[PDB]
């Protein structure tokens, strides 16, 4: 869990040492410093250093983004900083004019798309070529009120002198008016008078032959995507010829305004110095050696656990044995839960692959699971990252290995519980000699036979319920357990309270269906719903009422690693039913036949619901368990510690 | 029609061309 | 159709939202810095220069494709509100756009919004000769906004009621689009919008050329024909007159750039109210909302640092009370 | 569109014989 | 008698059913807002779950209700 | 028994699965914008479980009306 | 062939329907009901008393379906 | 015998209330809607909204008048 | 025998009057909602406010009407 | 034989006018919906939003023919 | 024998009645819109009466199939 | 006998009543956006008419099959 | 035999259903369609054909219908 | 009862493909109006559009399957 | 024993329709946010397509309900 | 008897379709967010396949219960 981190807040003497300290520290371990009594930052020199850095470093996140390419930690670039800032303003400045060639050329094919159309239409019903001295004005008029206006307009103005070219577009219409030598000069004043002036193009062609202009425009738009692209294609060059120094410079970069942010913090105190500091202690040793070796500093300073005093400020970082390391994907992302509190790692290990195994069957899908593990671990032993269009997923190898040791837990206990079901009803149904089958009048697999919906459902219910209670039970005790250790009255009789309404409401059940022992249970229930109400008074939140409906659904709620179980399972046996069910309609060409359409339904059902499979345990876990023992209302600071990043090296 | 009548108002330029 | 899926992208497209704390941070630094700070955030995508001008066609350009997309990812019903949502603030860039071109301040100048049209229509617009020429440049694109100002410039021909006309006959067209979805929320917006327009073109008179009652325009919630007719004359103190709706808030008289300022913030307060509704419309109103107060904050802090204007009058303009 | 066609048809001509003859 | 069984059957399918509507209608709107929420901010996951599985209760007490008529046959 | 058994149960059925229902069309609103409130104020999360919460009564009383028939078979 | 057969059952199947229905329509109303609620209670509880009220009010409907559920099992 | 008569009048009852619960139901949810809308600025007019939201319950009311008369019968 | 004679009419009575609740059960719900809205835009209209909430109360006056028929046969 | 005839007849009565009010309830809720929004838009609505409301009527007056057209035979 | 009279009755209330419900929603929605154009401007009455009228065709055959079926009595 | 002869009043008044509402939800949304399409402008309101007489065809099969059983009886 | 009544009832819920369905779908494809065609008339070419694939739907309610008919 | 026994079968198959009509229907309707919009937006989407419509036809498809593996026992 | 066949067939019936209903329910906001995404982009075609296709588990499971009733008849 | 095995089939066929129903609407909503989500950003992709698996678990009720009642044939 936390292993249990420890303060060192040192105490350095020489201010000019702090420097010395921080790049000592930031290539050597984690650290995590605190923002405790703090002060100045040495302006002169150190905001200089630290806003050129800064600079530097968003210029490589700023061309990176244009370059396409994301941002990465590859390797320091300690060429200097005046050197640094004058090998990427060069390569910053060179794709900053080439994105902004790019969008112009975007912005250009986009005018010429929106214009073209119109100006197609026009030149069509250009008839009379625009060379004349007669003119020809080009208005863009709507449809329904466009014929009274403009033609009221140009009466007033000449006595039909003036001719219109009418023809239905996208638009109104395109409207456009036959002007006489010199009218053109009193036809805008009336088309003014209309509230329609000459339709300008861009510019660069708003003066040329309409005729022409168009066929220009057209040439244009055929061709700006080939230069386009032709400039898309040489930024990506651009981009990939270089981009090793980017990623470099913007590793070094992160190094140095991490130090610098951080002494930020440290130039602290009353005196020449102030500092804490949070390392683990299963690190404590190296971080000691690695001060002492290098800097054997003026003096350290090492503080005790203070197991709770604020609870905030003191990170987390869960550790735990590769027993149950890798499960902790499965915790991660919902929450941090602060330092104290219990923390749920090594519990998924103990249930998720266990329930996984009792939703399928080994010769089910244990075996296709297992290709699909000797797959992923000869991905991960080639040591390649995983690249799949479905979304950005950058599987990296230490993913994949854990990955596949989860998907190892999973299908062992799925081999486990298929025997145990007796699975794939098929080959079962085909031949298993060694235990009585449906071919057998006494059809009975070693335990119990999930695809007999008769004979085993109370007790398997049962005993998904069971997992129910246990789970949730030891649940409850944790939540006491840690209302007992933080010293919160509320935590631990609310825990209690609902513990004994459940039991109260449990042992309730079991009398109303399954027995009738007054002192067993009807005392049990009575004092069970006791504990209760003495919670719920003596607490005064008084939800655990609403709350204690949900808590007993929850414990219900395990039913489902039963029930999406015998679905998929029975759905399987159907399905292997129908396949030899056609292989026996016609001959052995019917039983490829059979057999093809068997596995090919049973694939389909298969990358179909074999999502939700995996899913549900995980969710028992992830809403059923977790949400009683506490982990998702505080959370603790996570451990973002003091480090050069080398994607830690 | 309508535009006959205006494309002979505006053909009086190219007689008066002619003319010329 | 489907409000949940433009509401998807739109709560996407929210946490790329800049943090309160990155205006008070760039309020008090230098040109290059600054333009680092931008360079960190979503902005920096179309970001290809150091000096102000390329800083703003970045802004603009990731303004549209951030939310002048919006219209085009849906269709049906929503399209029909979200394209409300957008027309409006479309009309308030051709408004100031107007106004630009009678006082030949220079395009580059003259502020705009995140609207349906992209920059370049724009900047055809002002590059654009006559108002007529605006009309025709913005009906090429099929703006349902160009015809209503065709049909507006026939009459005035006057850029003092031009602008109010064509905002009456508008907001004519849309709030009867949007009576017809009838949706609270939206209503309600639509509701404070006609009242923020109302006060400020009755700011914009102040007794010259007057018609206390041809430039006022109905679904109004807050001002009314009195109030609107009393700021008609050069009366001031008529706002805290009206203390119990939200236009209380504003509590002062100061100038009509600061008017403005006032009738945004408290605009944006309202929509900001309407977040608490995933699977609506308020959702994405609040989110269009903070992103043009975003690109407005943008412009008052870029403007600042390049001219290295002081830090106060423009601190003054950051915290939108 | 029959006035467009019209007139396009007419003032192609009257261009044609302008340009011809003087 | 064999139409006391059947009637058992359709009263105990149709509690089940409807129980599971529920918790449709409720979880379209929840995880709708949930996944809205979260696209935002992956910390939001936590309440996204607690809140698409806090209505699970009213399908499971119709599945309760359906095993108690199942046993009583 | 006979016959009354049988439909008994599909009474219960009737009572708990459309109170389950009726939860549900309450959970869905409800919880929606308490997805909404939660997602921008943390702070909020204890005063919108309640409101999540409260509307399960109506399943609650379907259910005790589901229990209460069962006592009649 | 029960004497009670169809009585009883059918008085069963009226109870059922009586608080089923009724709960349709307290579900249906405290949707909304809360959808504006929860939305309001984030700007003051000063608006808690009244949102809770307007929430609470609307499950007179279930008090009524169960009291008609309760005379139906009165004439059982 | 009577039972079909007996029963078939109780199933009508419980059918009478509960679609006039949920009359009042789904009118309570609309009207409640901007009630909470227009309580929430200020709380200026309580009884409106109240008034508002109360006026439906005239449909559960006879939803219970016809269940009432049929029990009577019964 | 007079086995479901008074039953299937009480049936009867339960539905019109039940589904007559619900019509006016919509039809007040978007009523009342949007009449709340135009009363916190203004008092001035709670006269036509009411107008239009008390107009569709005819459908469940005459499922009452058809009830009270039903129940007259008795 | 009467019995079950008096009674189905009854049902089918019911029927018939509840699924007319629920007609009348659907049509009246948009349509007053959108009259009191225009209503607060102006009193010169009134007339119009008002025979807009009261005309779908016909569907629970074509329920009520079809009901008592069927109460003859009882 | 009622069977006949009876099952005759209910076909035609049932018919009556979904027919009611629906030009019932059509009216609704044709209505709303109707009513936001005459709102819009007073000159679309008669534009908007024939839309709001138009549907009516269809209770109009609901009752045809009513009379036919009772004729049959 | 009887029942099968009312049975089949019961089974076309149905179809006719359940393609009745079909078209009557069609010619909501239609009429909806036909009525705007027309106030918006006037030059719309023959393709308003066509597209909302479109899913009369509904109906109109609802009937066809209502006297198709009609000649059964 | 009596089954005809039970045969009508079945075909009755088959072509109606489908009607429904047909019904829901022309709504909301009209509703877009429509307002679509008040910007081109191409939208009336495609909004045509898309209001009448929902027509395979009634077109599959009366098969059945006549299938079963057939056994009456 | 062989002639209730079809009848019964009948309701069955018609329900069947009545209900899975429906489902097409329902869920053709938001794929149409997305179809038709994007169209509108630009005539080359067609070809996917389409896809989408003929896309929940498979519903369809097994309510037909169904309809037939009961109508082979009529 | 005869009736039975019957009641068998209206159980599959229900059955498939229902889960197509539900199906289609899922397949209508799934396939509308999916055409509304390749609308303007064509490497969405591979997600919407999953998203579309996904949500047939549920009338794959009608589909085996009914054809596990058949399997009697 | 005969009304047992007749009855059952209408059990579990309206368990499993009402719980596919109650599946389609919990998804329609949440999967639709969800691709809206994946559109907008391709790397939330698994969240959307979360939250768009969870409500799949109400089909499964349904298939439970139908699947014990099948076991009574």
């Amino acid at each position: 869990p936390m292993e249990k981190l420890v303060l060192a807040g040192p105490k350095g003497r020489a201010k000019e040492l702090l420097q010395s300290l921080q790049q000592a520290g930031v290539v050597h371990l984690e650290t995590l410093r605190p923002e405790a009594l703090s002060a100045y930052q040495l302006s002169p020199e150190e905001r200089a250093e630290l806003r050129r850095w800064e600079a530097v470093s968003a210029g490589a996140e700023h061309t990176l983004s244009l370059l396409g390419l994301e941002a990465e930690p590859a390797r320091p670039f300690p060429e200097g900083l005046e050197a640094a800032e004058k090998a990427l303003s060069p390569i910053q400045a060179h794709a900053e004019g080439l994105t902004r060639q790019k969008q112009e050329l975007e912005e250009e094919l986009a005018l010429a798309q929106a214009y073209l159309e119109p100006l197609e239409r026009l030149a069509a019903l250009a008839h009379g070529l625009d060379k004349s001295p007669f003119l020809r004005v080009i208005p863009f008029l709507l449809t329904e009120k466009e014929l009274p206006l403009v033609e009221e307009a140009l009466r007033k103005a000449l006595e039909d002198r003036y001719l219109l070219a009418h023809e239905a577009y996208a638009g109104g219409v395109a409207a456009l008016v036959v002007v006489h030598r010199k009218e053109v000069d009193q036809a805008k004043a009336a088309l003014s008078r209309a509230g329609v002036a000459e339709l300008r193009l861009p510019g660069a062609l708003g003066e040329l032959p309409l005729s022409e202009a168009a066929r220009r425009l057209k040439e244009r738009a055929e061709a700006a995507p080939r230069e386009l692209s032709e400039v898309r294609q040489h930024l990506a060059k651009l981009a990939r010829e270089s981009a090793s120094t980017l990623q470099s410079l913007w590793t070094r970069a992160q190094d140095e305004v991490a130090r610098l942010k951080a002494l930020e913090e440290l130039a602290s105190g009353r005196f020449g110095f102030a500092l804490l500091g949070y390392v683990p202690v299963k690190a404590k040793p190296k971080v000691e050696e690695a001060l002492a070796r290098h800097k054997e500093s003026v003096v350290y300073a090492f503080e005790p656990v203070d197991e709770h005093h604020e609870a905030d400020r003191i990170p987390v970082v869960l550790d735990n044995p590769p027993w149950a390391k890798p499960f902790e994907l499965l915790v991660s992302f919902l929450n941090t839960p602060k330092y104290g509190t219990f923390d749920p790692t090594p519990v998924v290990p103990v249930f998720f692959p266990f329930w996984f195994g009792m939703i399928v069957g080994d010769i089910g899908y244990a075996l296709l699971f297992y290709l699909v593990g000797r797959w992923l671990s000869g991905y991960v032993k080639r040591n390649e990252p995983l690249v799949i269009d479905l979304f950005a997923l950058k599987l990296k190898p230490q993913v994949i290995g854990k990955l596949v040791h989860i998907l190892n837990w999973m299908v062992f206990w799925t081999v486990v519980w298929g025997v145990i079901y007796g699975e794939f009803f098929g080959t079962f149904l085909e031949h298993l000699g060694v235990f009585g089958t449906p071919e057998h009048p006494g059809l009975i697999p070693i335990l119990i036979h999930r695809i007999d919906t008769a004979k085993t459902a109370n007790l398997l219910i049962l005993l998904s319920v069971a997992f129910g209670v246990v789970l949730v039970f030891f649940g409850l005790a944790l939540r006491a357990y840690l209302g007992l250790k933080h010293r919160h009255m509320a935590h631990f009789w609310e825990g209690v309270g609902y513990l004994g309404g459940l039991v109260g409401v449990l042992a309730l059940a079991a009398s109303y269906l399954g027995n009738l022992q007054a002192g067993w249970l009807q005392g049990l229930m009575y004092l069970g719903f006791g504990v209760f109400l003495l919670a719920v008074l003596m607490s005064r939140i008084w939800l655990m009422i609403p709350e204690i409906f949900t808590q007993a659904g929850h414990i219900l709620s395990h039913i489902r690693i039963y029930a999406v179980g015998a679905a998929g399972g029975i759905l399987a046996g159907l399905l292997t039913d129908v396949g030899f069910a056609l292989a026996e309609r016609l001959g052995l060409l019917g039983v490829l036949l059979g057999l093809l359409v068997a596995g090919v339904l049973h694939l389909l059902i298969l990358l179909l619901t074999t999502l939700g499979h995996m899913l549900q345990p995980i969710r028992l876990l992830w809403v059923e368990f977790f949400t009683k023992f506490g982990f998702y209302e505080e959370n603790g600071r996570p451990y973002r510690p003091f480090k050069s990043v080398r994607e830690a090296q | 029609s309508k535009l006959e009548a205006i494309l002979s108002q505006e053909v009086e330029a190219e007689i008066q061309a002619l003319l010329q | 159709d489907d409000f949940a899926y433009l509401n998807a992208r739109v709560r996407v497209r929210r946490g790329t939202l800049l943090k309160e704390s990155f205006f008070q941070e760039a309020l008090d630094l230098s040109f290059a810095d600054f333009l680092r700070l931008l360079s960190e955030t979503v902005y920096g995508g179309e970001l290809a220069g150091q000096g102000l001008p390329d800083v703003d066609r970045a802004v603009l350009r990731t303004q549209a494709k951030l939310v002048g997309d919006l219209p085009r990812l849906v269709t049906g019903e929503a399209r029909e509100a979200v394209r409300l949502l957008l027309l409006r603030n479309d009309l308030h860039n051709l408004q100031a756009l107007l106004r630009a071109k009678a006082t030949g301040r220079p395009f580059e100048e003259v502020l705009l919004l995140p609207g349906t049209l992209r920059e370049e229509v724009w900047r055809q617009a002002y590059e654009a000769q006559d108002p007529a020429g605006m009309a025709q440049v913005l009906a090429v694109p099929g703006h349902p906004l160009a015809r209503a100002l065709r049909a507006v410039l026939r009459e005035t021909q006057d850029l003092a009621r031009v602008e109010a006309l064509l905002a009456k006959r508008f907001f004519e067209d849309v709030a009867k689009a949007a009576k017809g979805l009838d949706q609270p929320a939206l209503r309600d917006y639509l509701a404070l919008e006609v009242d923020a327009e109302n006060l400020r073109t009755a700011f914009k008179l102040q007794g010259s050329g007057l018609a206390p009652d041809a430039f006022f325009l109905k679904g109004g919630r807050f001002v009314d024909r009195v109030r609107f007719a009393r700021l008609m004359e050069g009366d001031y103190a008529v706002l805290d007159e009206l203390s119990g709706t939200p236009f209380s808030g504003l509590s002062g008289v100061r100038d009509l750039k600061a008017l403005e300022r006032g009738l945004r913030c408290v605009l944006l307060k309202e929509a900001k109210k309407g977040v608490q509704d995933p699977l609506g419309v308020g959702l994405v109103l609040a989110y269009v909302k903070e992103r043009e107060w975003e690109a407005v904050r943008l412009r008052l802090l870029a403007r600042r640092a390049y001219f290295g204007l002081p830090r106060a009058q423009v601190e003054e303009e950051v915290v939108c009370p | 569109g029959l006035i467009k066609s019209l007139a396009e048809k007419e003032k192609q001509l009257l261009e044609r014989l302008e340009a011809a003859k003087k | 008698g064999g139409l006391d069984r059947g009637l058992i059957a359709v009263g105990m399918g149709l509690a089940v059913g409807l129980a599971a509507l529920g918790t449709g209608v409720a979880q379209a709107r929840i995880g709708a807002a949930g996944v809205g929420a979260i696209a935002e901010d992956r910390s939001n996951f936590g309440t996204a779950l607690i809140f698409l599985l806090l209505p699970e209760t009213l399908v499971i007490f119709g599945l309760l209700i359906a095993f108690i008529l199942n046993g009583r046959l």
